[PDB]
């Protein structure tokens, strides 16, 4: 009946339409923050020396840029990891210069999902459910807070840590794969196994289950009308879907448990998307990809090139033309 | 002219007289800045007509 | 600059002192089924 | 330049930018908060607040 | 920018067509019921 | 023009997302 | 009290320049018959302002103010020469080494970032016949060096280069060059700059000087792509001179 | 008018000897004797109006005179050229392998 | 293509003998060139110093002459700079310099040769990769 | 004919964006 545990009780409240709990009172602000400063640097913000050599790129909507090109863009390299919040810059010219706002929005964003995951834990608790869902999302989240953070305090530099744009992405890719071979990482392959297995699996899943769709309706309405929100009878027949699907492969490489297949679902993709988060979080450490550049030579000692060693010429081509400007001596050694 | 006029009197010259009349000034006596110049479908800005004035 | 620094200072404390006290007010309790 | 509601923020006393020009040419110049910018992301936020009383309402 | 000037009249129309399709269909599906 | 136009789309969406959260069709059970 | 590293690291101490006490107000005796050094020399920039371009007739624009974007970072310091005497009793420093130069960008109202080498390099500045002592209405004036803001290996962000690089604009295959020649074909810069430095301390028993500068230079040209703007630069200057 | 002034000293004998006066200090490491204590030197005390000039180096030990005799040929002089002497590129033209 | 004698035929000396290395020899070469050696001249260039390579051409024209046995054994003893003027024994690892450098301590005299041997064959078998850089790889 | 750019959306979307309109509102008469 108190101010303290009537707030208390709005704040849990699972009548709310969307849940609020004690992880959105810091999630709701940091998100805010971050998303408005976003649209705003994505669509206006000046150019931002990126590399601390005084050559500003160009980032923005306003400055020439379209949605595919357009980034806001990591701050720079002379800042390091220091903090860069807009109250130490004389200036806000100042601080767009120097790429003030991509320390803003990123770590309002890592806070503000990291409260996202813990809200998943919330609601759960207050609805009676099971618990981990919120495990399943720490694999996203990890590889968010790999590329925006574990990856910049590894190298030393927030100005290395992934542009918010979709080529400033791909920049981040390139730059990645000259340095760390990434490619040839187990990390990353075990990634792409992940996630090529996810869509696979969703694929399959979802194939098997439509596949197996018992008669509700006639040939003139969607069969998605057969299913009502709340029916306790399954709307498909998962021994018909084990029944070709055994046959399809073999009997035992079938499940007829859901609970087994469903969990399986769950793991396979989230488990690989943890190791690629791992793979670039340890890379951050410079512990590279597998290196067989001329491991096999012949009884001379001249050089049999292989596949690796192509994957290499690329690589040489990637490191010696990125940030042109930005290195005085032979070795890029962050 | 009025302020023309007063150069003279003055007796500052013809180029001197004239030359202190502010660009400003003489912008304002000139018919394509007159409103009632335009045309309903001629659109956008005035510099889009008779261009950007650079100097008098 | 520093208004703006105190500013921050003071609702992020704020906003910390919410989740803090939140947690601290019987959360294990505030579930369906067995509350305590 | 064709400028249509500019001349309506500078009749009120809006007479410079956040980027330090002024339109009576006077260049370093902080307008504070209420600039040209300003008085536009003004209204843009009480647009907003706006619709949002209008669904309640 | 020196942006192709069809570029703004492909993008109005590729939202405006298949828009107005979906929209005809989901009003003309309410005043059913 | 083509600044507008990318803002007028993304302005479109995410007046899209309140539409799709508060004016939904309420799922209704069995 | 010497401060140590230490107590300086952040604070931006380190990008200023050395201060005379305010009583120093001594002369500091120069024997023609001995040769002297300036041992340090530190310029440090507090105000940057940049002429503006009137478009219209005899009307030349005046120098606006600007807004440094690029932080502690503007300082030369740790300049040395030799202060020789002329035979009509001026003295000439001649910069022989020191951190000369700082690359600094402000921005003007509306925006635009004008990036200049503010610099010393090659300065040779003297003083007025007849000094004898250097004193509180010491003057010295001189011209100095800007080399191009970007040195030859510079690439700009089309790969093209003045001693390295593309020679044409690689993404447009069959264009008409004549356009592009301008920002095909970089250009290495080489202008000079004035300098006045007054002095308005002396510490007499130790050599040491302190004032007040203002410089006159070009700004970045980009290779030649554009024309510079026309800087002024004012600040303070701190000296260490010494018998050589 | 306009023209690339490093692409035009290729044209000239800095583009087939050692220029005294513009070439980088690493290509006196192409003739025995020269790297580092005499290029030091002829680097140091540049500019040159002739080959000739750099036997009157101030310190130059009898035995330094000999390597340089034997190498005049393979030395040229050209005008110095801002864009190839400036940011110290005659000690480092950040060319490394 | 094989690991013959001609190949690894070098030269021991400025006068002009010759030494056939066995194929022991280049093996424990390149081992100890990798155990003592490899971390500034991977390759056969120098990063410390790029200047600088391993090339046979290069060696030739460095005084004392050093695309040798000779020369080479010399060198991981006293070594100079490329003109000889002046010694550089305290930042370059030799056997004046064990010391300093202590995984020269346990190279004997015949470990010597061997690195000099591996250094001077390397290039007969690799070519412009020897003292290339990355350009190369 | 050196013709205005933005004539061809104005001319288009002056068509299209009332015809839509009067088509919306007939084709949901009909169906009820
Ligand atoms: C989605 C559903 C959920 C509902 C959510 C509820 C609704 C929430 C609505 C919030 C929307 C917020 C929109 C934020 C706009 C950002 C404005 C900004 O950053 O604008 C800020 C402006 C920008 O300032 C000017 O910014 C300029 C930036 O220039 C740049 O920008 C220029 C114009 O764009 C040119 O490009 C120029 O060349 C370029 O450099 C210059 O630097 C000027 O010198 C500088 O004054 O600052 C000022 O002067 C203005 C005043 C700030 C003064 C600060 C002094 C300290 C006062 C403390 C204030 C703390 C805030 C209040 C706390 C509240 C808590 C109780
Ligand atoms: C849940 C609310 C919340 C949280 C956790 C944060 C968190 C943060 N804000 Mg953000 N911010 C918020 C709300 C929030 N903000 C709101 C509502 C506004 C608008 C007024 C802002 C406006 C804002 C600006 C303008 C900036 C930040 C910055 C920051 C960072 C540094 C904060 C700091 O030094 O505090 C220190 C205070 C404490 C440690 C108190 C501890 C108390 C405990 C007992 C941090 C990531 C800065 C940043 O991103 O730098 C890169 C920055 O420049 N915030
Ligand atoms: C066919 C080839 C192929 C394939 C399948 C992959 C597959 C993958 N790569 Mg590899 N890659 C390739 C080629 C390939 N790559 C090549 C050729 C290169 C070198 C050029 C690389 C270089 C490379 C690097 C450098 C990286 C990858 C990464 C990845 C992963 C990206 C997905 C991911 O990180 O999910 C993880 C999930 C997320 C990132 C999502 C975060 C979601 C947050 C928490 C929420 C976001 C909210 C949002 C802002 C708003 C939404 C809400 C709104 C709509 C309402 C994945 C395993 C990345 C990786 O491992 O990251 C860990 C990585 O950094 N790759
Ligand atoms: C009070 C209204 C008003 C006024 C006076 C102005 C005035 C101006 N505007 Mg702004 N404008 C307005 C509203 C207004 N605007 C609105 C609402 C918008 C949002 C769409 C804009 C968007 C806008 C832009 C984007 C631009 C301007 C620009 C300009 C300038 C030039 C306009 C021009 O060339 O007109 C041309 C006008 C016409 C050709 C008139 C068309 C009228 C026809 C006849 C239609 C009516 C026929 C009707 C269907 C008949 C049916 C009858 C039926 C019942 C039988 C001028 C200062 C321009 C400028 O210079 O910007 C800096 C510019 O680029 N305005
Ligand atoms: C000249 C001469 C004489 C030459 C001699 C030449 C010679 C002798 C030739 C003769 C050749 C001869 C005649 C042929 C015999 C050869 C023979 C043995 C063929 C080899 C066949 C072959 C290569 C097989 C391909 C390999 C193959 C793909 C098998 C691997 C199995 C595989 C990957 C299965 C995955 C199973 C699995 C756990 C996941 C499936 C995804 C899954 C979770 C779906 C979701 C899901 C599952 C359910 O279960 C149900 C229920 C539901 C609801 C549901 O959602
Ligand atoms: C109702 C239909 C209209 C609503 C649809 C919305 C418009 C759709 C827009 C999509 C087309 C966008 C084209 C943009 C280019 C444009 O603006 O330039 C406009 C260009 C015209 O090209 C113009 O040519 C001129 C001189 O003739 C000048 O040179 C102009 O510079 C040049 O732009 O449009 C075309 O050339 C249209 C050609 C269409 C043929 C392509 C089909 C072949 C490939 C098949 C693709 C099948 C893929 C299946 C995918 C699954
Ligand atoms: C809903 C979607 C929109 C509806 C369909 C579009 C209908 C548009 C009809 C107007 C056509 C606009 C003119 C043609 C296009 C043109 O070039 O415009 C283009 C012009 C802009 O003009 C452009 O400006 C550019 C620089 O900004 C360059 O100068 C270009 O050359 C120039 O074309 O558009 C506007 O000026 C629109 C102004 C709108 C306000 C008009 C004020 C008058 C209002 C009073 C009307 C009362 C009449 C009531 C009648 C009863
Ligand atoms: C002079 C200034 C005066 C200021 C006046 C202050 C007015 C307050 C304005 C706020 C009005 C709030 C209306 C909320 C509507 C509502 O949800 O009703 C719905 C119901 C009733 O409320 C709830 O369900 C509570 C949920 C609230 C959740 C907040 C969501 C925001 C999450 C962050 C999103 C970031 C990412 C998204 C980016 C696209
Ligand atoms: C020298 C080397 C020595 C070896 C060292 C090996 C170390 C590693 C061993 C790890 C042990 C693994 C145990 C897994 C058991 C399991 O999870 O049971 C849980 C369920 C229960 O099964 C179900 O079992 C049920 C009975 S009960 O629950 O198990 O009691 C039954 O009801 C049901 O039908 C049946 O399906 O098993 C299944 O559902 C199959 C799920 C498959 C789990 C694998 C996930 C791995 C993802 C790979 C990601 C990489 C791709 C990128
Ligand atoms: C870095 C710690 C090095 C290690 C380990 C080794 N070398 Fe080296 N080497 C290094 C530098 C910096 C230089 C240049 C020295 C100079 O100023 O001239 C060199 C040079 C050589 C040379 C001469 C090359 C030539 O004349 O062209 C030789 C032959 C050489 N170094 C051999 C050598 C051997 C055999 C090593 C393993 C015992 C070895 N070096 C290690 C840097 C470093
Ligand atoms: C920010 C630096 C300048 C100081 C700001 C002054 C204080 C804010 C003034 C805002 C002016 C609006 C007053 C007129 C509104 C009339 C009241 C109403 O109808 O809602
Ligand atoms: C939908 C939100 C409206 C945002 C309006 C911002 C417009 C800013 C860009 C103006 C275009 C600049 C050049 C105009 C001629 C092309
Ligand atoms: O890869 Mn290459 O390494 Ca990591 O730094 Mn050195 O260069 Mn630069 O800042 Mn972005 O990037
Ligand atoms: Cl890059
Ligand atoms: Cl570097
Ligand atoms: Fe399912």
């Amino acid at each position: 009946a108190n101010l303290w545990e009537r707030f208390c009780n709005w704040v849990t409240s699972t009548d709310n339409r969307l849940y609020v709990g004690w992880f959105g009172v810091i999630m709701i602000p940091t998100l805010l923050a971050a998303t408005i400063c976003f649209v705003i640097a994505f669509i206006a913000a000046p150019p931002v020396d990126i590399d601390g050599i005084r050559e500003p790129v160009s980032g923005s909507l306003l400055y020439g840029n379209n949605i595919i090109t357009g980034a806001v863009v990591p701050s720079s390299n002379a800042i390091g990891l220091h903090f860069y919040p807009i109250w130490e810059a004389a200036s806000l010219d100042e601080w767009l210069y120097n790429g003030g706002p991509y320390q803003l929005i990123i770590f309002h964003f890592l806070l503000g999902a990291s409260c996202y995951m813990g809200r998943q834990w919330e609601l759960s608790y207050r609805l009676g459910m099971r618990p981990w869902i919120c495990v399943a999302y720490s694999a996203p989240l990890a590889s968010a807070f790999a590329v925006f953070l574990i990856y910049p305090i590894g190298q030393g530099s927030f100005s290395d840590g992934m542009p918010l744009g979709i080529s400033g992405t791909f920049n981040f890719m390139i730059v990645f794969q000259a340095e760390h071979n990434i490619l040839m990482h187990p990390f990353h392959q075990l990634g792409v196994a992940g996630v090529f297995g996810g869509a696979l699996f969703c694929a399959m899943h979802g194939s098997l289950v439509t596949s197996s769709l018992i008669r509700e309706t006639t040939e003139t309405e969607s069969a998605n009308y057969g299913y009502k929100f709340g029916q306790e009878e399954e709307t498909y027949n998962i021994v018909a879907a084990h029944g070709y699907f055994g046959r399809l492969i073999f009997q035992y490489a079938s499940f007829n448990n859901s609970r087994s297949l469903h969990f399986f679902l769950a793991a396979w993709p989230v488990v690989g998307v943890w190791f690629t988060a791992l793979g670039i979080s340890t890379m951050a450490f410079n512990l590279n990809g597998f290196n067989f550049n001329h491991s096999v030579i012949d009884a001379k000692g001249n050089v049999i090139n292989t596949w690796a060693d192509i994957i290499n010429r690329a690589n040489l081509g990637m490191e010696v033309m990125h940030e042109r400007n930005a290195h005085n001596f032979p070795l890029d050694l962050a | 002219n009025r302020r023309v006029q007063a150069s003279l009197a003055s007796g500052a010259t013809l180029e001197e007289a004239w030359s202190a009349i502010p660009e400003k000034l003489a912008f304002y006596d000139y018919i394509g800045n007159n409103p009632a110049k335009g045309g309903l479908f001629r659109t956008g800005p005035m510099n889009k007509g008779d261009g950007i004035a650079q100097a008098w | 600059m520093e208004t703006l620094k105190i500013t921050v200072y003071i609702v992020v404390t704020f906003f910390v002192l919410l989740f803090v006290f939140g947690f601290l007010s019987g959360d294990p309790a505030r579930n369906p089924k067995r509350k305590d | 330049q064709g400028m249509f509601v500019l001349p309506f923020m500078a009749r009120l006393g809006v007479t410079g930018s956040w980027s330090g020009w002024s339109i009576t040419g006077e260049t370093g110049i902080d307008p504070g908060f209420w600039s040209f910018e300003g008085v536009a992301l003004a209204h843009i936020v009480l647009s907003g607040l706006l619709f949002l009383a209008a669904c309640w309402h | 920018m020196e942006v192709n000037q069809l570029g703004l009249i492909a993008t109005a129309l590729f939202v405006l067509v298949p828009s107005v399709f979906l929209i005809i269909l989901y009003v003309q599906t309410e005043s059913q019921q | 023009m083509e600044t507008i136009t990318y803002v007028f789309i993304f302005a479109c969406i995410i007046a899209l997302f309140f539409f799709a959260i508060f004016f939904r069709e309420p799922p209704r059970i069995t | 009290q010497t401060l140590t590293y230490d107590d300086i690291v952040g604070t931006g101490l380190a990008n200023k320049c050395p201060t005379l006490d305010d009583t120093a107000r001594g002369a500091y005796p120069i024997d023609s018959s001995q040769t002297y050094r300036i041992a340090r020399l530190c310029l440090q920039p507090t105000t940057f302002l940049v002429k503006e371009e009137p478009k219209n007739k005899r009307q030349e624009a005046e120098f606006v103010p600007t807004k440094l974007v690029t932080r502690e970072t503007t300082s030369l310091d740790q300049i040395q020469g030799e202060l020789k005497v002329n035979s009509d009793g001026s003295l000439t420093f001649v910069e022989e080494d020191g951190i000369d130069f700082q690359p600094v960008t402000v921005q003007m109202a509306g925006g635009e970032r004008i990036p200049l080498l503010f610099t010393v390099k090659n300065l040779v500045a003297s003083t007025q016949p007849n000094v004898t002592s250097i004193t509180t209405s010491t003057d010295f004036k001189g011209e100095f060096n800007v080399p191009s803001y970007r040195t030859a290996n510079f690439l700009d962000p089309k790969g093209r280069g003045l001693a390295s690089g593309y020679d044409s604009a690689i993404a447009l295959p069959q264009a008409k060059e004549e356009e592009l020649a301008r920002a095909n074909v970089k250009r290495f810069s080489l202008t000079k700059g004035q300098i006045s430095l007054n002095v308005a301390k002396v510490d007499g028993r130790t050599g040491e000087i302190a004032g007040t500068f203002e410089s006159e230079q070009l700004s970045d040209d980009d290779m030649g792509a554009h024309e510079p703007h026309e800087v002024k630069i004012q600040g303070v200057f701190y000296a260490s001179i010494e018998p050589a | 008018e306009l023209v690339n002034v490093v692409d035009e000293k290729l044209g000239t004998a800095y583009g087939e000897k050692i220029d005294l006066n513009n070439t980088n200090i690493a290509a006196f490491i192409q003739y025995r004797g020269l790297y580092p204590t005499l290029a030091k030197l002829i680097v140091k005390n540049a500019p040159y109006e002739s080959v000739e000039d750099v036997l009157n180096i101030p310190g130059l030990t009898e035995r330094q005179k000999q390597i340089l005799r034997e190498n005049l040929e393979h030395f040229t002089v050209t005008e110095v050229e801002t864009a190839l002497v400036e940011g110290g590129d005659r000690y480092n033209n950040g060319l490394y392998k | 293509a094989e690991l013959t004698p001609e190949v690894l035929t070098v030269p021991l000396n400025s006068e002009g003998k010759t030494i056939t290395l066995t194929e022991k020899q280049y093996l424990e070469g390149k081992r100890l060139f990798q155990y003592a050696c490899a971390s500034c001249h991977v390759g056969g260039i120098t990063k410390t110093n790029p200047s600088l390579d391993l090339r046979t051409e290069t060696l030739a024209l460095a005084t004392p002459p050093r695309d040798n046995i000779e020369g080479l054994v010399d060198y991981m003893k006293n070594p100079t700079t490329y003109d000889g003027e002046q010694e550089i024994a305290e930042v370059h690892p030799s056997l004046r310099s064990a010391d300093i450098f202590p995984k020269m301590r346990n190279l004997t005299e015949k470990d010597l040769v061997a690195i000099a041997g591996h250094i001077l064959v390397e290039p007969k078998i690799l070519g412009d990769k020897w003292g290339g850089g990355k350009v190369y790889y």
